[PDB]
RNA sequence: GGGGAGUGAAAUAGAUCCUGAAACCGCAUGCAUACAAGCAGUGGGAGCACCUUUGUGGUGUGACUGCGUACCUUUUGUAUA
RNA sequence: GUCAGGUCGAGUAGACCAAGGCGCUUGAGAGAACUCUGCUGAAGGAACUAGGCAAAAUGGUACCGUAACUUCGGGAGAAGG
RNA sequence: GGGUAAGUUCCGACCUGCACGAAUGGCAUAAUGAUGGCGGCGCUGUCUCCAGCAGAGGCUCAGUGAAAUCGAAAUCGCUG
RNA sequence: CAUCUCAUCCUGGGGCUGAAGCAGGUCCCAAGGGUAUGGCUGUUCGCCAUUUAAAGAGGUACGCGAGCUGGGUUUAGAACGUCGUGAGACAGUUCGGUCCCUAUCUACCGUGGGCGCUGGAAAUUUGAGAGGAUCUGCUCCUAGUACGAGAGGACCAGAGUGGACGAACCUCUGGUGUACCGGUUGUGACGCCAGUCGCAUCGCCGGGUAGCUAUGUUCGGAAGGGAUAACCGCUGAAAGCAUCUAAGCGGGAAGCCUACCUCAAGAUAAGAUUUCCCUAGGACUUUAUGUCCUCUAAAGAGCCGUUCGAGACUAGGACGUUGAUAGGUUGGAUGUGGAAGCAUAGUGAUAUGUGAAGCUGACCAAUACUAAUUGCUCGUGAGGCUUGACU
């Protein structure tokens, strides 16, 4: 049974799952539009919107939290200079998930993930 | 037996003056509206049909819209009938309302709900079957069924044999529960003990059939 | 473990009577005029009045 | 709380409104009503607070003492009228929220450093 | 929760030290005994010159457990050991000194002597 | 891989190329078939569809119905599990 | 058959790394019974079973301490702290 | 007789040896044995009596694609 | 893991008794439910210990190895007693010794698709039938009364509290809780201090929110009605009497039918009730619920999307901008237990203040910030005939 439970498994161990979602968040924050599978895209919101919420207040503890959670100095620098101040006055919902067909070699449902006010 | 339709809201406790804690379930009753009265002359039996709740008008079909507008009531989320007699069908009319004051403190009731669904389950959970040896040479047979019959007499498996399958999600009635409190301003019943289902599901409360 | 008699060609076609395929939900995006899978981005990156990767 | 507002409104009507503040690691004296039929009196239970649970009306706390060579633990329900009075005698300085390790110590090795302000 | 093969301490001074449960009494297929339940025991350890000797088969009443005892308000009372008191064939306690605490579940009429002689009744 | 064009007497003689059977597998048309129990036929027998004549004809199907437990071998004796 | 670095280490054991080399030629989801491989478990503690089978348990260094019996070497890392 | 609440096994004796016996050796014996039997301490999901969780399958979708068997099937129960 | 019989072990109803009472013996009726755990041995059995209301007897390939085991027996090794000149052997004994199969058809447990149900649709229903459940102890009371010289000790009737079994549930008590908080060992990295990441069973250790759970918590087997079995009759002849029977009228059991819970119109006899929808034109001949062409496309259902305390896939529930369906955001609650930076005290490990701080899966409440769209498909156009009643 699975009553009222959150989270996914996606065929991985706990640590592999954590690493993969962290990698996805870093790639998204760099390129601002990425293509993934739809089940991976819908769980990325739950990982990547809290980081933007955190980057809205630029203190040393917040930046050290963001580095413990991203382990990427370029991402921490982009969050507290670009992405945080861009969404300072938006109340959640900083991403956008859009169904985009199926993968050729796989027949897997795919999706685009993009930032809201990009370009 | 005429009763109420409500929603299971949660489970609580009530301390008494003597210090005893009483486990209780809270049932929310939005007052029920009488949508139809079935009588011997046009139906063959006596019953009161009742609606409760609310529905948005874009989810009410034109047939149900006409049925609700034939009385005065507004469309609720479900419709349910109660078998009655006269001296119980006394002052009940379409456009009437049944509230929590139908019951009193200290009454015994039966509550019927829809129990939680456990999915496809095996013999150990569905029928309290015993497991086999865990480590004394046992190969791959721990929670399996074991024997299912005999040998060529009768040469078949009997009907009603206990096997694996779907568990839960049925209609279940619990008899013999007591009313602990009838709150009229919040429109709530509190009864003692556990009642079938999850929080938010539709339950039916009616006076006890044993007495 | 295994059959005692071969299956007639009629009982083999009776099992396959649930093997048929269905169509998908396709709509016309008269913002762009093309056919596309409902609720999906079109082949060139259009959805409900927006364009990705210009 | 994490409950429906209706259950919470029903639970609020029966809270004890003035309870003394205490933490795990303190020593308390609890006064418990006992009633052997017609007669009513109060019995004292004195000992160390080992655990505490904060759930509004479903609060509780566990007390441990050593009586006649045997260790006893009672788990009182906070907002229960059987509990007549609680009084804190001595405050303790601990570094965790559950002092279950004290179950496997005795004597000088089960002493709690008093908290001084 | 006492069952067959459980070892218990002796809370009275009749001469036994360790007893072992060999039968939970009072019902067909009955599993456990709690505080206030009669139990059939064998004596595993005794004091040199007392009335009860090692290897005897006697009745006893359980007076303390680790599992605990629920109370009407929802509270539990646990103890750090399991202890019992030796009885007669008449089911009457046979000692003149109780050791340790005791719960109120023994305020019956056949077990009031343990309550009387007990240092502390909870 | 094919469709036209073209060669040739002939191309379902086109290179897996004379002829091109059967088991097996499709597509199309007609009739039957979702309240009825078994070696699937046989004796009856209504209806429908297409040919034909002015039919007591021909072709296909077969509602309903009586009867009816494969073949070989070996055995006193086999639906024989 | 040969070479074989760093930290700790008695060690070529072991954990993590170097130089160097790889992610092992079907994937994507879901998160039922049951099967395999694991982890934790109230109170009891061999009542299991042909049988404590399997698991759980013990585990290093220094110092203190050690029984019957003996072929005088042992037993002995006895046991225990 | 001992051990257990309870001992067809175990250990100690008795001798009525169906059918022991002295280099196809007799009776013992420190040490040693992945050797046979029996009893303890510790410890435990072995068990009372099973619960929750983690990974690999199962299941669904896309690709590839076996096996033994097989007289033919329009392949129900009971009683004979 | 079962299923049946009755020649009945317990519980229920009786007759007789060398039946005062309690308790027994024996026979009759009764198959609804129930009907131990251990020591020994491979054992079935048997003996013993301690329980129970009781620890029934049997059939089902001495039920059950394509469900598990493999201790005995009955392959190959080796030895003892005994037999044989020997190879070898046994009314014997002893130590050791590979258990294969992905389920086609019938059966069974679950869950769907199709068509039918006299135009179509959305709900709410009746119950022919089926399944489930059905056990019992101890105390009090009547009453230390009836009975008995005493010792003992009731029927009938009422009150409580248990065991075993079952269901539902998570408020309490606990377990689990590898996406929550903390402590700490080794090593590598982030340029370095400080801080904090990877790996080492989740490295190890201490806690713990939801959910799921039992050892936790509630509830059930109540009371009644009908026809009966053995048995007991009333009245009463045959047979002036007698006689429960021949005519006629009764009582009577945990058993039967109801009664309680759940399913149920594929109940092909396919039932009922409320409400909703469809009212255009031309030709035409295989002349009849006949066909063809324009017009039309309803009530509704589904596809699709956001999802669920629902789930293998399905099915089922809610919502899709006139919107709180999911995620995020904001507040709260909870768990952990005193973040980082800085300052102070100390030689230092460290401690204190700032400040119960910082962080906090699944919970409660708000909130359109993100995604639930512009749509498409299916489903028609008044529903044959014959009779009889009302118009
Ligand atoms: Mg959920
Ligand atoms: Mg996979
Ligand atoms: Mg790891
Ligand atoms: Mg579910
Ligand atoms: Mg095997
Ligand atoms: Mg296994
Ligand atoms: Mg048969
Ligand atoms: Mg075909
Ligand atoms: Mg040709
Ligand atoms: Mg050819
Ligand atoms: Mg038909
Ligand atoms: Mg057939
Ligand atoms: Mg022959
Ligand atoms: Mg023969
Ligand atoms: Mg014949
Ligand atoms: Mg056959
Ligand atoms: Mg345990
Ligand atoms: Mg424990
Ligand atoms: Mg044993
Ligand atoms: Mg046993
Ligand atoms: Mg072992
Ligand atoms: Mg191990
Ligand atoms: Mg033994
Ligand atoms: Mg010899
Ligand atoms: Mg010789
Ligand atoms: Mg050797
Ligand atoms: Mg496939
Ligand atoms: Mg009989
Ligand atoms: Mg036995
Ligand atoms: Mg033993
Ligand atoms: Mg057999
Ligand atoms: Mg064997
Ligand atoms: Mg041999
Ligand atoms: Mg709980
Ligand atoms: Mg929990
Ligand atoms: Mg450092
Ligand atoms: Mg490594
Ligand atoms: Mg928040
Ligand atoms: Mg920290």
């Amino acid at each position: 049974m699975r009553h009222r439970n959150s989270g996914v498994k996606l065929g991985r161990t706990s640590s592999h799952r954590k690493a993969m979602f962290q990698n996805l968040a870093n790639s998204l924050f760099e390129h601002e539009l990425i293509k993934t599978t739809l089940p991976k895209a819908k769980e990325l919101r739950r990982v990547a919107e809290p980081l933007i919420t955190l980057a809205k207040n630029d203190t040393v503890a917040n930046r050290r939290l963001a580095f413990a959670r991203t382990r990427n100095a370029a991402t921490v620098g982009k969050l507290f200079t670009v992405l945080g101040p861009r969404y300072k006055e938006r109340n959640g919902g900083y991403l956008r998930v859009l169904k985009a067909g199926f993968r050729a070699g796989d027949a897997a449902p795919m999706a685009y993930v993009e930032l809201v006010d990009r370009e | 037996a005429i009763g109420l339709v409500g929603r299971k809201c949660g489970m609580t406790r009530i301390f008494t003056d003597a210090g005893v804690s009483v486990p209780v379930t809270v049932i929310e009753v939005d007052p029920n509206r009488i949508t139809q009265i079935k009588t011997l002359e046009t139906d063959g039996y006596q019953a009161v049909q009742v609606t409760t709740g609310e529905r948005r008008e874009s989810r009410v079909t034109n047939a149900q819209k006409g049925h609700f507008a034939k009385a005065g009531v507004a469309a609720g989320r479900l419709v349910k009938e109660f078998r009655v007699t006269e001296a119980e069908l006394e002052g009940r009319e379409v456009g009437g309302t049944i509230g929590v004051d139908l019951f009193t403190v200290g009454q015994i009731v039966d509550v019927t709900g829809q129990s939680k669904g456990k999915g496809f389950q095996g013999g150990v959970k569905r029928w309290n079957f015993r497991t086999q040896d865990a480590t004394h040479g046992n190969s791959v047979s721990h929670r399996v069924l074991g024997s299912t019959g005999q040998n060529q007499t009768p040469g078949r498996v009997f009907k009603g044999k206990k096997m694996a399958g779907h568990l839960g999600d049925e209609r279940v009635t619990v008899q013999g529960l007591e009313i602990v409190s009838v709150d009229t301003e919040r429109s709530v019943l509190v009864v003692k003990g556990a009642i079938p289902g999850a929080t938010g599901g539709d339950v039916i409360v009616r006076p006890t059939i044993k007495a | 473990a295994v059959q005692q008699n071969r299956k007639s060609r009629s009982r083999r076609d009776m099992r396959r009577s649930h093997d048929a395929l269905t169509e998908n939900a396709l709509t016309v995006d008269q913002a762009t005029g093309e056919t596309h899978r409902r609720h999906h981005v079109t082949k060139d990156g259009f959805y409900r009045g927006r364009q990705l990767f210009a | 709380s994490g409950k429906h507002p209706l259950v919470q409104a029903i639970e609020n009507s029966q809270l004890k409104t003035d309870l003394p503040e205490f933490a795990p690691g303190d020593t308390v004296v609890v006064q418990v009503k006992v009633k052997e039929g017609d007669r009513e009196r109060l019995q004292a239970f004195e000992g160390v607070v080992i655990a505490k649970k904060n759930r509004g009306l479903n609060s509780a706390f566990t007390v441990r003492k050593i009586s006649s060579g045997v260790g006893v633990e009672r788990v009182f329900q906070t907002h229960s009228p059987v509990v007549a009075k609680i009084e804190v005698k001595r405050r303790g300085d601990v570094r965790r929220a559950k002092l279950y390790y004290l179950r496997d110590l005795s004597g000088k090795a089960a002493r709690i450093r008093e908290k001084l302000p | 929760m006492i069952q067959t093969e459980t070892m218990l301490d002796v809370a009275d001074n009749s001469g036994a030290r360790r007893v072992q449960c060999i039968k939970v009494l009072g019902g067909s297929h009955r599993r456990y005994a709690s505080v206030g339940d009669i139990i059939k025991v064998t004596v595993k350890e005794a004091i040199p010159r007392a009335r009860v000797k090692k290897g005897d088969v006697m009745n006893a009443v359980v007076v303390r457990t680790k599992f605990g005892i629920r109370r009407p308000d929802g509270s539990v009372i646990r103890f750090d050991d399991n202890a019992a008191v030796i009885l007669n064939n008449n089911k009457a306690p046979i000692a003149t000194r109780i050791f340790g605490p005791v719960t109120r579940e023994l305020r019956t009429e056949q077990f009031m002597k343990i309550i009387s002689l007990a240092p502390e009744v909870l």
